[PDB]
C-alpha cells in the first residue's frame, strides 16, 4: 500500500528531481514579474555580415531580406538565435528571427521574438533545462548582438496524444518548446494560432500581432453617433475591453460613482476576570456591491474648437436602488432577491473609465420567462418591478420609458445544449464538487473513488447512476494498467476514452509543512495521493483536470508540491494554471480559501478563474500567491467589488426551527417559509414536509452551561464568561476559577487581583501540576496558554447574524481552533443542517452515518456554489471549442 | 382515451363570432375559458376553399359574405385576429395555413343580418394599405369596458378622423372630447398624445387586430377609483381571486375573495379577519402545498412577501387557495409556544404519549396546567398534578412547579412524566411519612424496566402492608406477586428485604448527612416479564 501506482512519465518526473492554516500571507506585497528582458546586452564582434539574395520588400526606411550570412554561416527567417546578457549572469537570451532588414538610418537589423527559460517560469529548477516557452516579448535589434544560431524544435502533441498515457518515454537533446506562457497569471497554454497575411509574411511576428490586438482592444472608442449639440456629441454605442455598450444597456459602477438622494461601559473585573483579553481586540467590513445604472446618454464633450474629445467618453445613467439603498436600509435585503432592484428617475454622469462591466436589467413583467427562470438563465441578470421615490420615500409602478424600448412584442405590421462530460471524481467525499459541477451542467460523474465508507454511501445516495469505488485508488489504477475490466466485486473500471473530466482533492498529509523537503518528507510525497492523482491524469488524458486543495498547497514545502505538480502537467503536454479562490465570494457565508489547479488538453481552451459574484471581507480575500519571490495572481479582475451583496449567517439559517443541545431528531418539520433568497435557493420552490439532519452534538453539562452563559452580543466568546459557581445538569458543581499567580505581561485587575492560573507565567517553565484546575465555568486551559495564542479569540464564540462562518470544519468544537461554532441565539453548537447550509448544500442533499460522520462529510466538501462557478468557467471553454 | 386509425389526420378549427367579443371585461378579444366556439373537426389536407364552402353552408352564409381572420398569437403573449386572403390562399391545406397549430382559432367576420336584409354587403379590404382596428370604450363611473365593434381603415388615416366613429359607436354626443389609448397587451395601455398624426406614426408596429380603448375626457372621472383605462387594465392585471380555507374544518369549500397581487401580509390578514369578524392577530395563515391540495408552510406574522408570492406556484388554470386557522391567542404568543413531548399517566396507571405547547418562557406550572386542560382526572383524587423525570425506567426526580421550562431537555433516555398526585401523598406527615422512589428490574439492578412510581411510607410500617399497597397499585397476577424480590438500592449496592420480618423506617432510605446532590436510595422489585 505504501508505494503509489504510477506512470513511467510521472515516476521519472518525481525521481529525476531527487535532490492547519499557518496563514502564510499577511503580505509585504510585491509588484512582480516585471517583463524580464528589459535592459542592455553584450554585442558581438562579427567580421562579415551580408544579405543573401535581393530585397523581398522595400518600405519607408527599411529594406527586408529573406536570409543573411554571419561569418560564413547562413541564417534565415524562422531560425532561432542566442544572444549574450551584458551581466555576468548565466541566462542565455534565446530568440526567433521574425524579420531581417537593412535600415540605412539605423543599420543591419532583425526582429527578435524572445523565448522564456523554463527555469524563469513558475517551474523554476523543476523545468527541463532544454525547455523554452513562448511569451509576448519582442524587440528590434542590430544583427551584431547575435552570438550564435541555436536549434529549437516544436514538440507538437501527436494525433494520438490522448492514448499516449502510460507509454514509456522511449518514443538527440535539443532546445524544444510546446507551450506559450503568461507570466502574470502563470498560465501555460497552447501556442497562439494567429495567422499572418501574405503582405507581412516575411516580417510576421506573433508577439507583435498579439500586442496589437491587446492594445487595440483596450482603448475605449465611441462607435456610431446620432446627435450633435453645441457643447457635446451623442453616440448610440461605445466599446471597451472587448465588450459593447449600447444605449439602454446595464452598467456596473463602483460605489464611488454616485450617491443616492436618500438621506443616509466599564466592566466588573471580579465577575468577568478574563474580559480584559478583549481590549487588545479593539478590520474593514465587506465592500458595497456595484452601483447599477442604465445607459441613457453616451457623449463626448467638444474640445471647444468645436470637435469632440473622444478620450473623454462620458455616460449619463439612471440610478437603480438596491432594497438596502432605500430608507428601509439593510433590513430590506433580508427577504429580497439578490438581483432585485428598483427604478429611479434620478440621474448621474460618470466617466466611461469607471464602468466595470455590462449587466442586464429588465422589467420583470415584460419577461416571457418567469422571474426566477430569467434569474437562473445567465450570469449578469437583474430585474425590477417597481420604482422608488426618495423624496416621498415611496414605491410606485415604473414609468413607461423604463420598460425596455426593445420588446414591444407585436410584429412587423406596417440555447446550445452540450453533452455532459463523463466525470471521474477521485477522493470525492459526499460529492459537493460533483454536485456543483452537475449544477454547472457540464458533467455527469459516472465514477467516484472514496475510501471512507459513509462518504461513499452518501455519494451513492446523491448519484444513483454512478459507480463508487471504496478500494485504494492505487490498486484500482494498477488494475486498469494491467488490462483488467473489473475489480474483484464486478464493478466496471473506467478505461481510456471513458473519462472526459478528472476532478479531485488529494490529501497532503505529512508533507504539509512549509519548510524545505528533506529526503524523508520527499519520500513521503513521492508516493503521495497527489502523485497517484497526477498518474490518473496522465493515464486517462481527460479534456479537463481539476485539483482542489487547501490554500497552503501553493506554499507547501516552499511551493515545491505546486511546482512539481505544474511541471508534471506540463510534461504531459497539458495547458495548466493555478489560483486561489475565496468561497465567500461565490454565494455562501463562510471564509474558505482554496487552491485550484486547472488543466486542459492541447485541443482545448484553458479555463479562466470565476469572477467573484459576491462582495466579501477583504481580509479573507487575499488571492495572490508568492512563488520563489514572484507574485502570481489569477485572471480575476474584480478586487474591491462585486455584483451581489455578501451572504450572511442570517441568510443561511434564520428559517430553521429552534432546536436544543444534542438534538437527535432526523426528520422534523420546517415549520415555516423560506425567509431569504439563499434559503429559497437551497430549499427549492416545492413544498418540503421534512427537514433532515437538523441535529446537534450532545455537549457535557459543563460545556452546555458555558454555552448558555455566553452573551448574545456580537463578538462574544469565552472571554465574556462570568466566573461563578454553577449547578450542572448532572448535579456536579462548577467551581470558580482561582487565580494563584501574578501575571507579568497582563498585570493586575483594577481590584488588584492576580491574573495568572499557573507558575509558567513567570517563564520559569515549571507548570505546577498541583495548580491545574478542573470543572470551572471559565476553562483553566484558556488563560493558561492565552498569552501565546492571541488570547484564544473566538473559542466558545457565537456566530453573528450579520457575520459569516469561520471555515466549516469536520467536527465543531467550541474549544477547537476554528472554535467559534455557537448559535447566534440558542445555546448549542451549530447543527449539521446549518453547516451544510454554510457550505451551500441543497437541503435535499443526502448525508450518511452518525452525526459526526455527517459533520465530517459536510466539512471536507467543496462548496457546490464554488464548484458551480468553476464549472461554468469550464462550460465557456466547452462552447468555444468548435 | 383510445385514439383512432386516422385521428392524427384531423385538426380542430374553432370558429368564434363577434358576438363573443361583447361583454368581455379583460384583455384582447375574449376569455379563453368563457368563449363559445363553433368547432370543426377537419382533415389537415383539406383546402381553405373546401372549408369555406363547408362553413358557409353549415352556418348559413354565402361564401362571399364571410371573411376569415385567423386568431394569431403575438410575441408579447397576446392573441389577435390576423389577415387571411380567401382568394390567394384558398388552395392551401388547412394545416399549412394554421402552421401546424391545433386547435386553430379563427375570427368569423360577417355582415349584420339585420343590416344585410336592407341590402348591404361585405366591404372590400386592401391588404397593403388597410387595417382592421378594434374599438373599446372605457366607462370610469361603472369601471367597465364596452365592446364597440371593429372598423376597416387606411393606414394613412389620421387619428382625429377616427373620433366621430368612436363617439357614435358608443352613443356619445358628437364632438365629445376623447382620451385614446392602445391596449398593447396586459399591463401595457399606452395613451395617444397626438391626434393629428396618421395611424402608422401613432402606433408602433401597427397590425390588424390592434385595439384602441377610448373614454370621455371628463373631470368626473377623478371620482372613480379607476379614472382611466390605463389604471383599469393595471388593477385588472393584478386582480386575483383567492379561496381561503380553514385547515381545521374538514372539506371546507372555503370562501372566495377578490384581492390584489401587491397586497402584503397585513392587508390580507385584515381582509380575511373582516370577512370572518375577528381580530387579524387571531389568525394564522398557511401557504398551499400546491402540488397537493392542502396546507403548507405556516406564515410568520413578520412574513415580508406578497399575495403573488404565496400564489405563484399555482397554475393559471388552478383555483388559488390559501389556508388559515383561527387562534385562541394572538399569533405572536402562539409563535412563542414550545413543543413539549411527554408522557401522561392516567387513573388506570397506564402510559400515554402526549405533546403539549406551554409558553417557551413559562414554568413547569404552565406545562402541568396544559396537561390538566388536556385530560380527565380520577373520580376523586387530589386534582393536583406533578412532573417526574425518568431515566432507564427509574425516577431520577420530581420538578418543583416554579422551575423554568428552559432548563429541561426532553432527550433520548430522558422521559418527562405528568401524573395526578394520589390522595395519600398530597399532604403527608413530613417527619413521619416519606415518599420513596420505586422501580422494577430483572436479575441485577442495571437492567431495569416497567413503570417506576412514587410510594408513601409510614413508620415501622409492617412491610407486607406496604407490599399489599404496592400490589394494590400494580395488580397483574394474584400471588405471582409472591415471586417479587424486594431490595434496597444505594450507589449500586442492594440489600434484599425479608418480607415477614417487616423491617421499615425512614433511616434506611436517606443518604449521608446533608446529602441531596448524588442519587438517593430506591426500592427495587424483581420478577421480569
Ligand atoms: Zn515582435
Ligand atoms: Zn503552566
Amino acid at each position: 500500500p505504501t508505494k503509489a501506482t504510477t506512470t513511467k512519465l510521472v515516476y521519472q518526473i518525481f525521481d529525476t528531481f531527487f535532490a492547519d492554516e499557518e496563514v502564510d500571507d499577511n503580505i509585504p506585497e510585491m509588484p512582480s514579474p516585471k517583463k524580464m528582458h528589459q535592459g542592455k546586452k553584450k554585442k558581438q564582434n562579427k567580421n562579415r555580415i551580408s544579405w543573401v539574395g535581393e530585397a523581398v520588400k522595400t518600405d519607408g526606411k527599411k529594406s527586408y531580406y529573406k536570409k543573411v550570412c554571419i561569418d560564413a554561416e547562413t541564417l534565415e527567417v524562422g531560425d532561432c538565435v542566442s544572444v549574450i546578457p551584458d551581466d555576468s549572469s548565466k541566462p542565455l537570451y534565446l530568440a526567433r528571427v521574425t524579420a531581417l532588414w537593412e535600415d540605412s538610418s539605423n543599420g543591419q537589423m532583425f526582429h527578435a521574438h524572445w523565448f522564456c527559460a523554463g527555469t524563469d517560469t513558475v517551474l523554476g529548477a523543476t523545468s527541463d533545462p532544454l525547455e523554452l516557452f513562448l511569451v509576448d516579448e519582442c524587440e528590434d535589434m542590430q544583427l551584431s548582438y547575435i552570438h550564435s544560431k541555436v536549434k529549437v524544435i516544436y514538440k507538437a502533441p501527436s494525433e494520438n496524444w490522448a492514448m499516449e498515457g502510460g507509454m514509456d518515454p522511449e518514443s538527440g537533446k535539443t532546445y524544444f518548446y510546446q507551450l506559450w506562457y503568461d507570466q502574470d497569471y502563470a498560465r501555460f497554454e497552447s501556442p497562439p494560432k494567429t495567422q499572418p497575411t501574405e503582405d507581412n509574411k516575411f516580417k510576421f511576428c506573433v508577439s507583435c500581432a498579439r500586442l496589437a490586438e491587446m492594445r487595440q482592444k483596450e482603448i475605449p472608442r465611441v462607435l456610431e453617433q446620432l446627435e450633435d449639440l453645441d457643447s457635446r456629441v451623442l453616440y448610440y454605442s461605445a466599446t471597451k475591453n472587448g465588450i459593447l455598450y449600447r444605449v439602454g444597456d446595464g452598467v456596473y459602477l463602483p460605489p464611488e460613482a454616485f450617491t443616492f438622494n436618500i438621506k443616509l461601559e466599564p466592566v466588573d473585573e471580579d465577575l468577568y476576570p478574563e474580559h480584559y483579553r478583549k481590549y487588545s481586540d479593539y478590520n474593514l467590513d465587506a465592500p458595497e456591491p456595484y452601483r447599477i445604472g442604465r445607459i441613457k446618454e453616451i457623449f463626448c464633450p467638444k474640445k471647444s474648437n468645436g470637435r469632440p474629445n473622444e478620450t473623454d467618453i462620458k455616460i449619463r445613467v439612471n440610478k437603480f436602488y438596491r432594497p438596502e439603498n432605500t430608507h428601509k436600509s439593510t433590513p430590506a435585503s433580508y427577504h429580497a432577491d439578490i438581483n432585485l432592484l428598483y427604478w429611479s428617475d434620478e440621474e448621474a454622469v460618470v466617466d466611461f473609465k469607471a464602468v466595470q462591466g455590462r449587466c442586464t436589467v429588465e422589467y420583470g413583467e415584460d419577461l416571457p420567462e418567469c422571474v426566477q427562470v430569467y434569474s437562473m438563465g445567465g450570469p449578469n441578470r437583474f430585474y425590477f418591478l417597481e420604482a422608488y421615490n426618495a423624496k416621498s420615500k415611496s414605491f410606485e409602478d415604473p414609468p413607461n420609458h423604463a420598460r425596455s424600448p426593445g420588446n414591444k412584442g407585436k410584429g412587423k405590421g406596417k440555447e446550445i445544449k452540450l453533452p455532459k462530460l463523463r466525470t471521474l471524481d477521485v477522493f470525492s467525499g459526499c460529492g459537493g464538487l460533483s454536485e456543483g459541477f452537475h449544477q454547472a451542467g457540464i458533467s455527469d460523474t459516472l465514477w467516484a473513488i472514496e475510501m471512507w465508507d459513509p462518504a461513499a454511501q452518501a455519494f451513492r445516495l446523491n448519484n444513483p447512476g454512478s459507480t463508487v469505488f471504496t478500494e485504494d485508488c492505487n490498486i484500482l489504477l494498477k488494475l486498469v494498467m494491467a488490462g483488467e475490466t473489473t475489480n474483484s466485486r464486478g464493478q466496471r473500471l473506467p478505461q481510456k476514452g471513458d473519462v472526459e473530466m478528472l476532478c479531485g482533492g488529494p490529501p497532503c498529509q505529512g508533507f504539509s509543512g512549509m519548510n524545505r523537503f528533506n529526503s524523508r518528507t520527499y519520500s513521503k510525497f513521492k508516493n503521495s495521493l497527489v502523485v497517484s492523482f497526477l498518474s490518473y491524469c496522465d493515464y486517462y488524458r481527460p479534456r479537463f483536470f481539476l485539483l482542489e486543495n487547501v490554500r497552503n498547497f501553493v506554499s507547501f514545502k516552499r511551493s515545491m508540491v505546486l511546482k512539481l505538480t505544474l511541471r508534471c502537467l506540463v510534461r504531459m503536454g497539458y495547458q495548466c494554471t493555478f489560483g486561489v479562490l475565496q468561497a465567500g465570494q461565490y454565494g455562501v457565508a463562510q471564509t474558505r480559501r482554496r487552491a485550484i489547479i486547472l488543466a486542459a488538453a492541447p485541443g482545448e481552451k484553458l479555463p479562466l478563474f470565476p469572477e467573484p459574484l459576491h462582495v466579501f471581507a477583504p481580509r479573507a480575500c487575499q488571492l495572490s500567491v508568492v512563488v520563489d519571490d514572484k507574485k502570481f495572481v489569477s485572471n480575476i479582475t474584480r478586487l474591491s467589488s462585486g455584483p451581489f451583496r455578501t451572504i450572511t449567517v442570517r441568510d443561511t439559517m434564520s428559517d430553521l426551527p429552534e432546536v436544543r443541545n444534542g438534538a437527535s431528531a432526523l426528520e422534523i418539520s420546517y415549520n415555516g417559509e423560506p425567509q431569504s433568497w439563499f434559503q429559497r435557493q437551497l430549499r427549492g420552490a416545492q413544498y418540503q414536509p421534512i427537514l433532515r439532519d437538523h441535529i446537534c452534538k450532545d455537549m457535557s453539562a459543563l460545556v452546555a452551561a458555558r454555552m448558555r452563559h455566553i452573551p448574545l452580543a456580537p463578538g462574544s466568546d469565552w472571554r465574556d464568561l462570568p466566573n461563578i459557581e454553577v449547578r450542572l445538569s448532572d448535579g456536579t458543581m462548577a467551581r470558580k476559577l482561582r487565580y494563584t499567580h501574578h501575571d507579568r505581561k497582563n498585570g493586575r485587575s483594577s481590584s488588584g487581583a492576580l491574573r495568572g492560573v499557573c507558575s509558567c507565567v513567570e517563564a520559569g517553565k515549571a507548570c505546577d501540576p498541583a495548580a491545574r484546575q478542573f470543572n470551572t465555568l471559565i476553562p483553566w486551559c484558556l488563560p493558561h496558554t492565552g498569552n501565546r495564542h492571541n488570547h484564544w479569540a473566538g473559542l466558545y464564540g457565537r456566530l453573528e447574524w450579520d457575520g459569516f462562518f469561520s471555515t466549516t470544519v469536520t467536527n465543531p468544537e467550541p474549544m477547537g481552533k476554528q472554535g467559534r461554532v455557537l448559535h447566534p441565539e440558542q445555546h448549542r453548537v451549530v447543527s449539521v443542517r446549518e453547516c451544510a447550509r454554510s457550505q451551500g448544500f441543497p437541503d435535499t442533499y443526502r448525508l450518511f452515518g452518525n452525526i459526526l460522520d455527517k459533520h465530517r462529510q459536510v466539512g471536507n466538501a467543496v462548496p457546490p456554489p464554488l464548484a458551480k462557478a468553476i464549472g461554468l468557467e469550464i462550460k465557456l471553454c466547452m462552447l468555444a471549442k468548435a | 382515451g383510445p385514439l383512432g386509425s386516422e385521428a392524427h389526420l384531423y385538426m380542430q378549427v374553432q370558429i368564434v363570432a363577434e358576438d363573443q367579443f361583447c361583454g368581455h371585461q379583460g384583455n384582447d378579444m375574449y376569455d379563453e375559458e368563457k368563449v363559445k366556439y363553433t368547432v370543426f373537426k377537419v382533415l389537415k389536407n383539406s383546402s381553405l376553399a373546401e372549408f369555406v364552402q363547408s362553413l358557409s353552408q353549415t352556418m348559413g352564409f354565402p361564401q362571399d359574405q364571410i371573411r376569415l381572420w385567423p386568431m394569431q398569437a403575438r410575441s408579447n403573449g397576446t392573441k389577435r385576429p390576423a389577415m387571411l386572403d380567401n382568394e390567394a390562399d384558398g388552395n392551401k391545406t388547412m394545416i399549412e395555413l394554421s402552421d401546424n397549430e391545433n386547435p386553430w382559432t379563427i375570427f368569423l367576420e360577417t355582415v349584420d343580418p339585420e343590416l344585410a336584409a336592407s341590402g348591404a354587403t361585405l366591404p372590400k379590404f386592401d391588404k397593403d394599405h388597410d387595417v382592421m382596428l378594434f374599438l373599446k370604450m372605457y366607462d370610469p363611473k361603472t369601471r367597465s369596458l364596452n365592446y364597440c365593434g371593429h372598423i376597416y381603415t387606411p393606414i394613412s388615416c389620421k387619428i382625429r378622423d377616427l373620433l366621430p366613429v368612436m363617439c357614435d359607436r358608443a352613443g356619445f354626443i358628437q364632438d365629445t372630447s376623447l382620451i385614446l389609448y392602445e391596449e398593447v397587451k396586459p399591463n401595457l395601455t399606452e395613451r395617444i398624445q397626438d391626434y393629428d398624426v396618421s395611424l402608422d406614426k401613432a402606433l408602433d408596429e401597427l397590425m390588424d387586430g390592434d385595439i384602441i380603448v377610448f373614454q370621455k375626457d371628463d373631470p368626473e372621472n377623478d371620482n372613480s377609483e379607476l379614472p382611466t383605462a390605463k389604471e383599469y387594465f393595471r388593477d385588472l392585471y393584478h386582480r386575483v381571486d383567492v379561496i381561503f380555507c380553514d385547515k381545521t374544518i374538514p372539506n371546507d369549500p372555503g370562501f372566495v375573495v377578490t384581492l390584489s397581487n401587491r397586497m402584503n401580509y397585513f392587508q390580507v390578514a385584515k381582509t380575511v379577519a373582516q370577512r370572518l369578524n375577528t381580530d387579524p392577530m387571531l389568525l394564522q395563515f398557511f401557504k398551499s402545498q400546491g402540488y397537493r391540495d392542502g396546507p403548507g408552510n405556516p406564515l410568520r406574522h413578520n412574513y415580508e412577501g406578497t399575495l403573488r408570492d404565496l400564489l405563484q406556484f399555482f397554475k393559471p388554470r388552478q383555483p388559488k387557495k390559501l389556508y388559515y386557522q383561527q387562534l385562541k391567542m394572538k399569533i405572536t404568543d402562539f409563535e412563542n409556544r414550545r413543543s413539549f413531548k411527554c408522557i401522561w399517566l392516567n387513573s388506570q396507571f397506564r402510559e400515554e404519549e402526549i405533546t403539549l405547547y406551554p409558553d417557551k418562557h413559562g414554568c413547569v406550572r404552565d406545562l402541568l396546567e396544559e396537561c390538566k386542560k388536556a385530560v380527565e382526572l380520577g373520580e376523586k383524587a387530589s386534582g393536583k398534578l406533578r412532573l417526574l423525570e425518568i431515566v432507564s425506567y427509574k425516577i431520577i426526580g420530581v420538578h418543583q412547579e416554579d422551575e423554568l421550562l428552559e432548563c429541561l431537555s426532553p432527550a433520548t433516555s430522558r422521559t418527562f412524566r405528568i401524573e395526578e398526585i394520589p390522595l395519600d401523598q398530597v399532604d403527608i406527615d413530613k417527619e413521619n411519612e416519606m415518599l420513596v422512589t420505586v422501580a422494577h428490574f430483572h436479575k441485577e439492578v442495571f437492567g431495569t424496566f416497567g413503570i417506576p412510581f412514587l410510594l408513601r411510607i409510614h413508620q415501622g410500617e409492617h412491610f407486607r402492608e406496604v407490599m399489599k399497597r404496592i400490589q394494590s397499585l400494580l395488580d397483574i397476577q394474584e400471588k405471582e406477586f409472591e415471586k417479587f424480590k424486594f431490595a434496597i438500592v444505594m450507589m449500586g449496592r442492594h440489600q434484599y428485604i425479608n418480607e415477614d420480618e417487616y423491617e421499615v423506617n425512614l433511616k434506611d432510605f436517606e443518604p449521608q448527612p446533608g446529602n441531596m446532590s448524588h442519587p438517593r436510595p430506591w426500592l427495587g422489585l424483581d420478577h421480569f416479564n
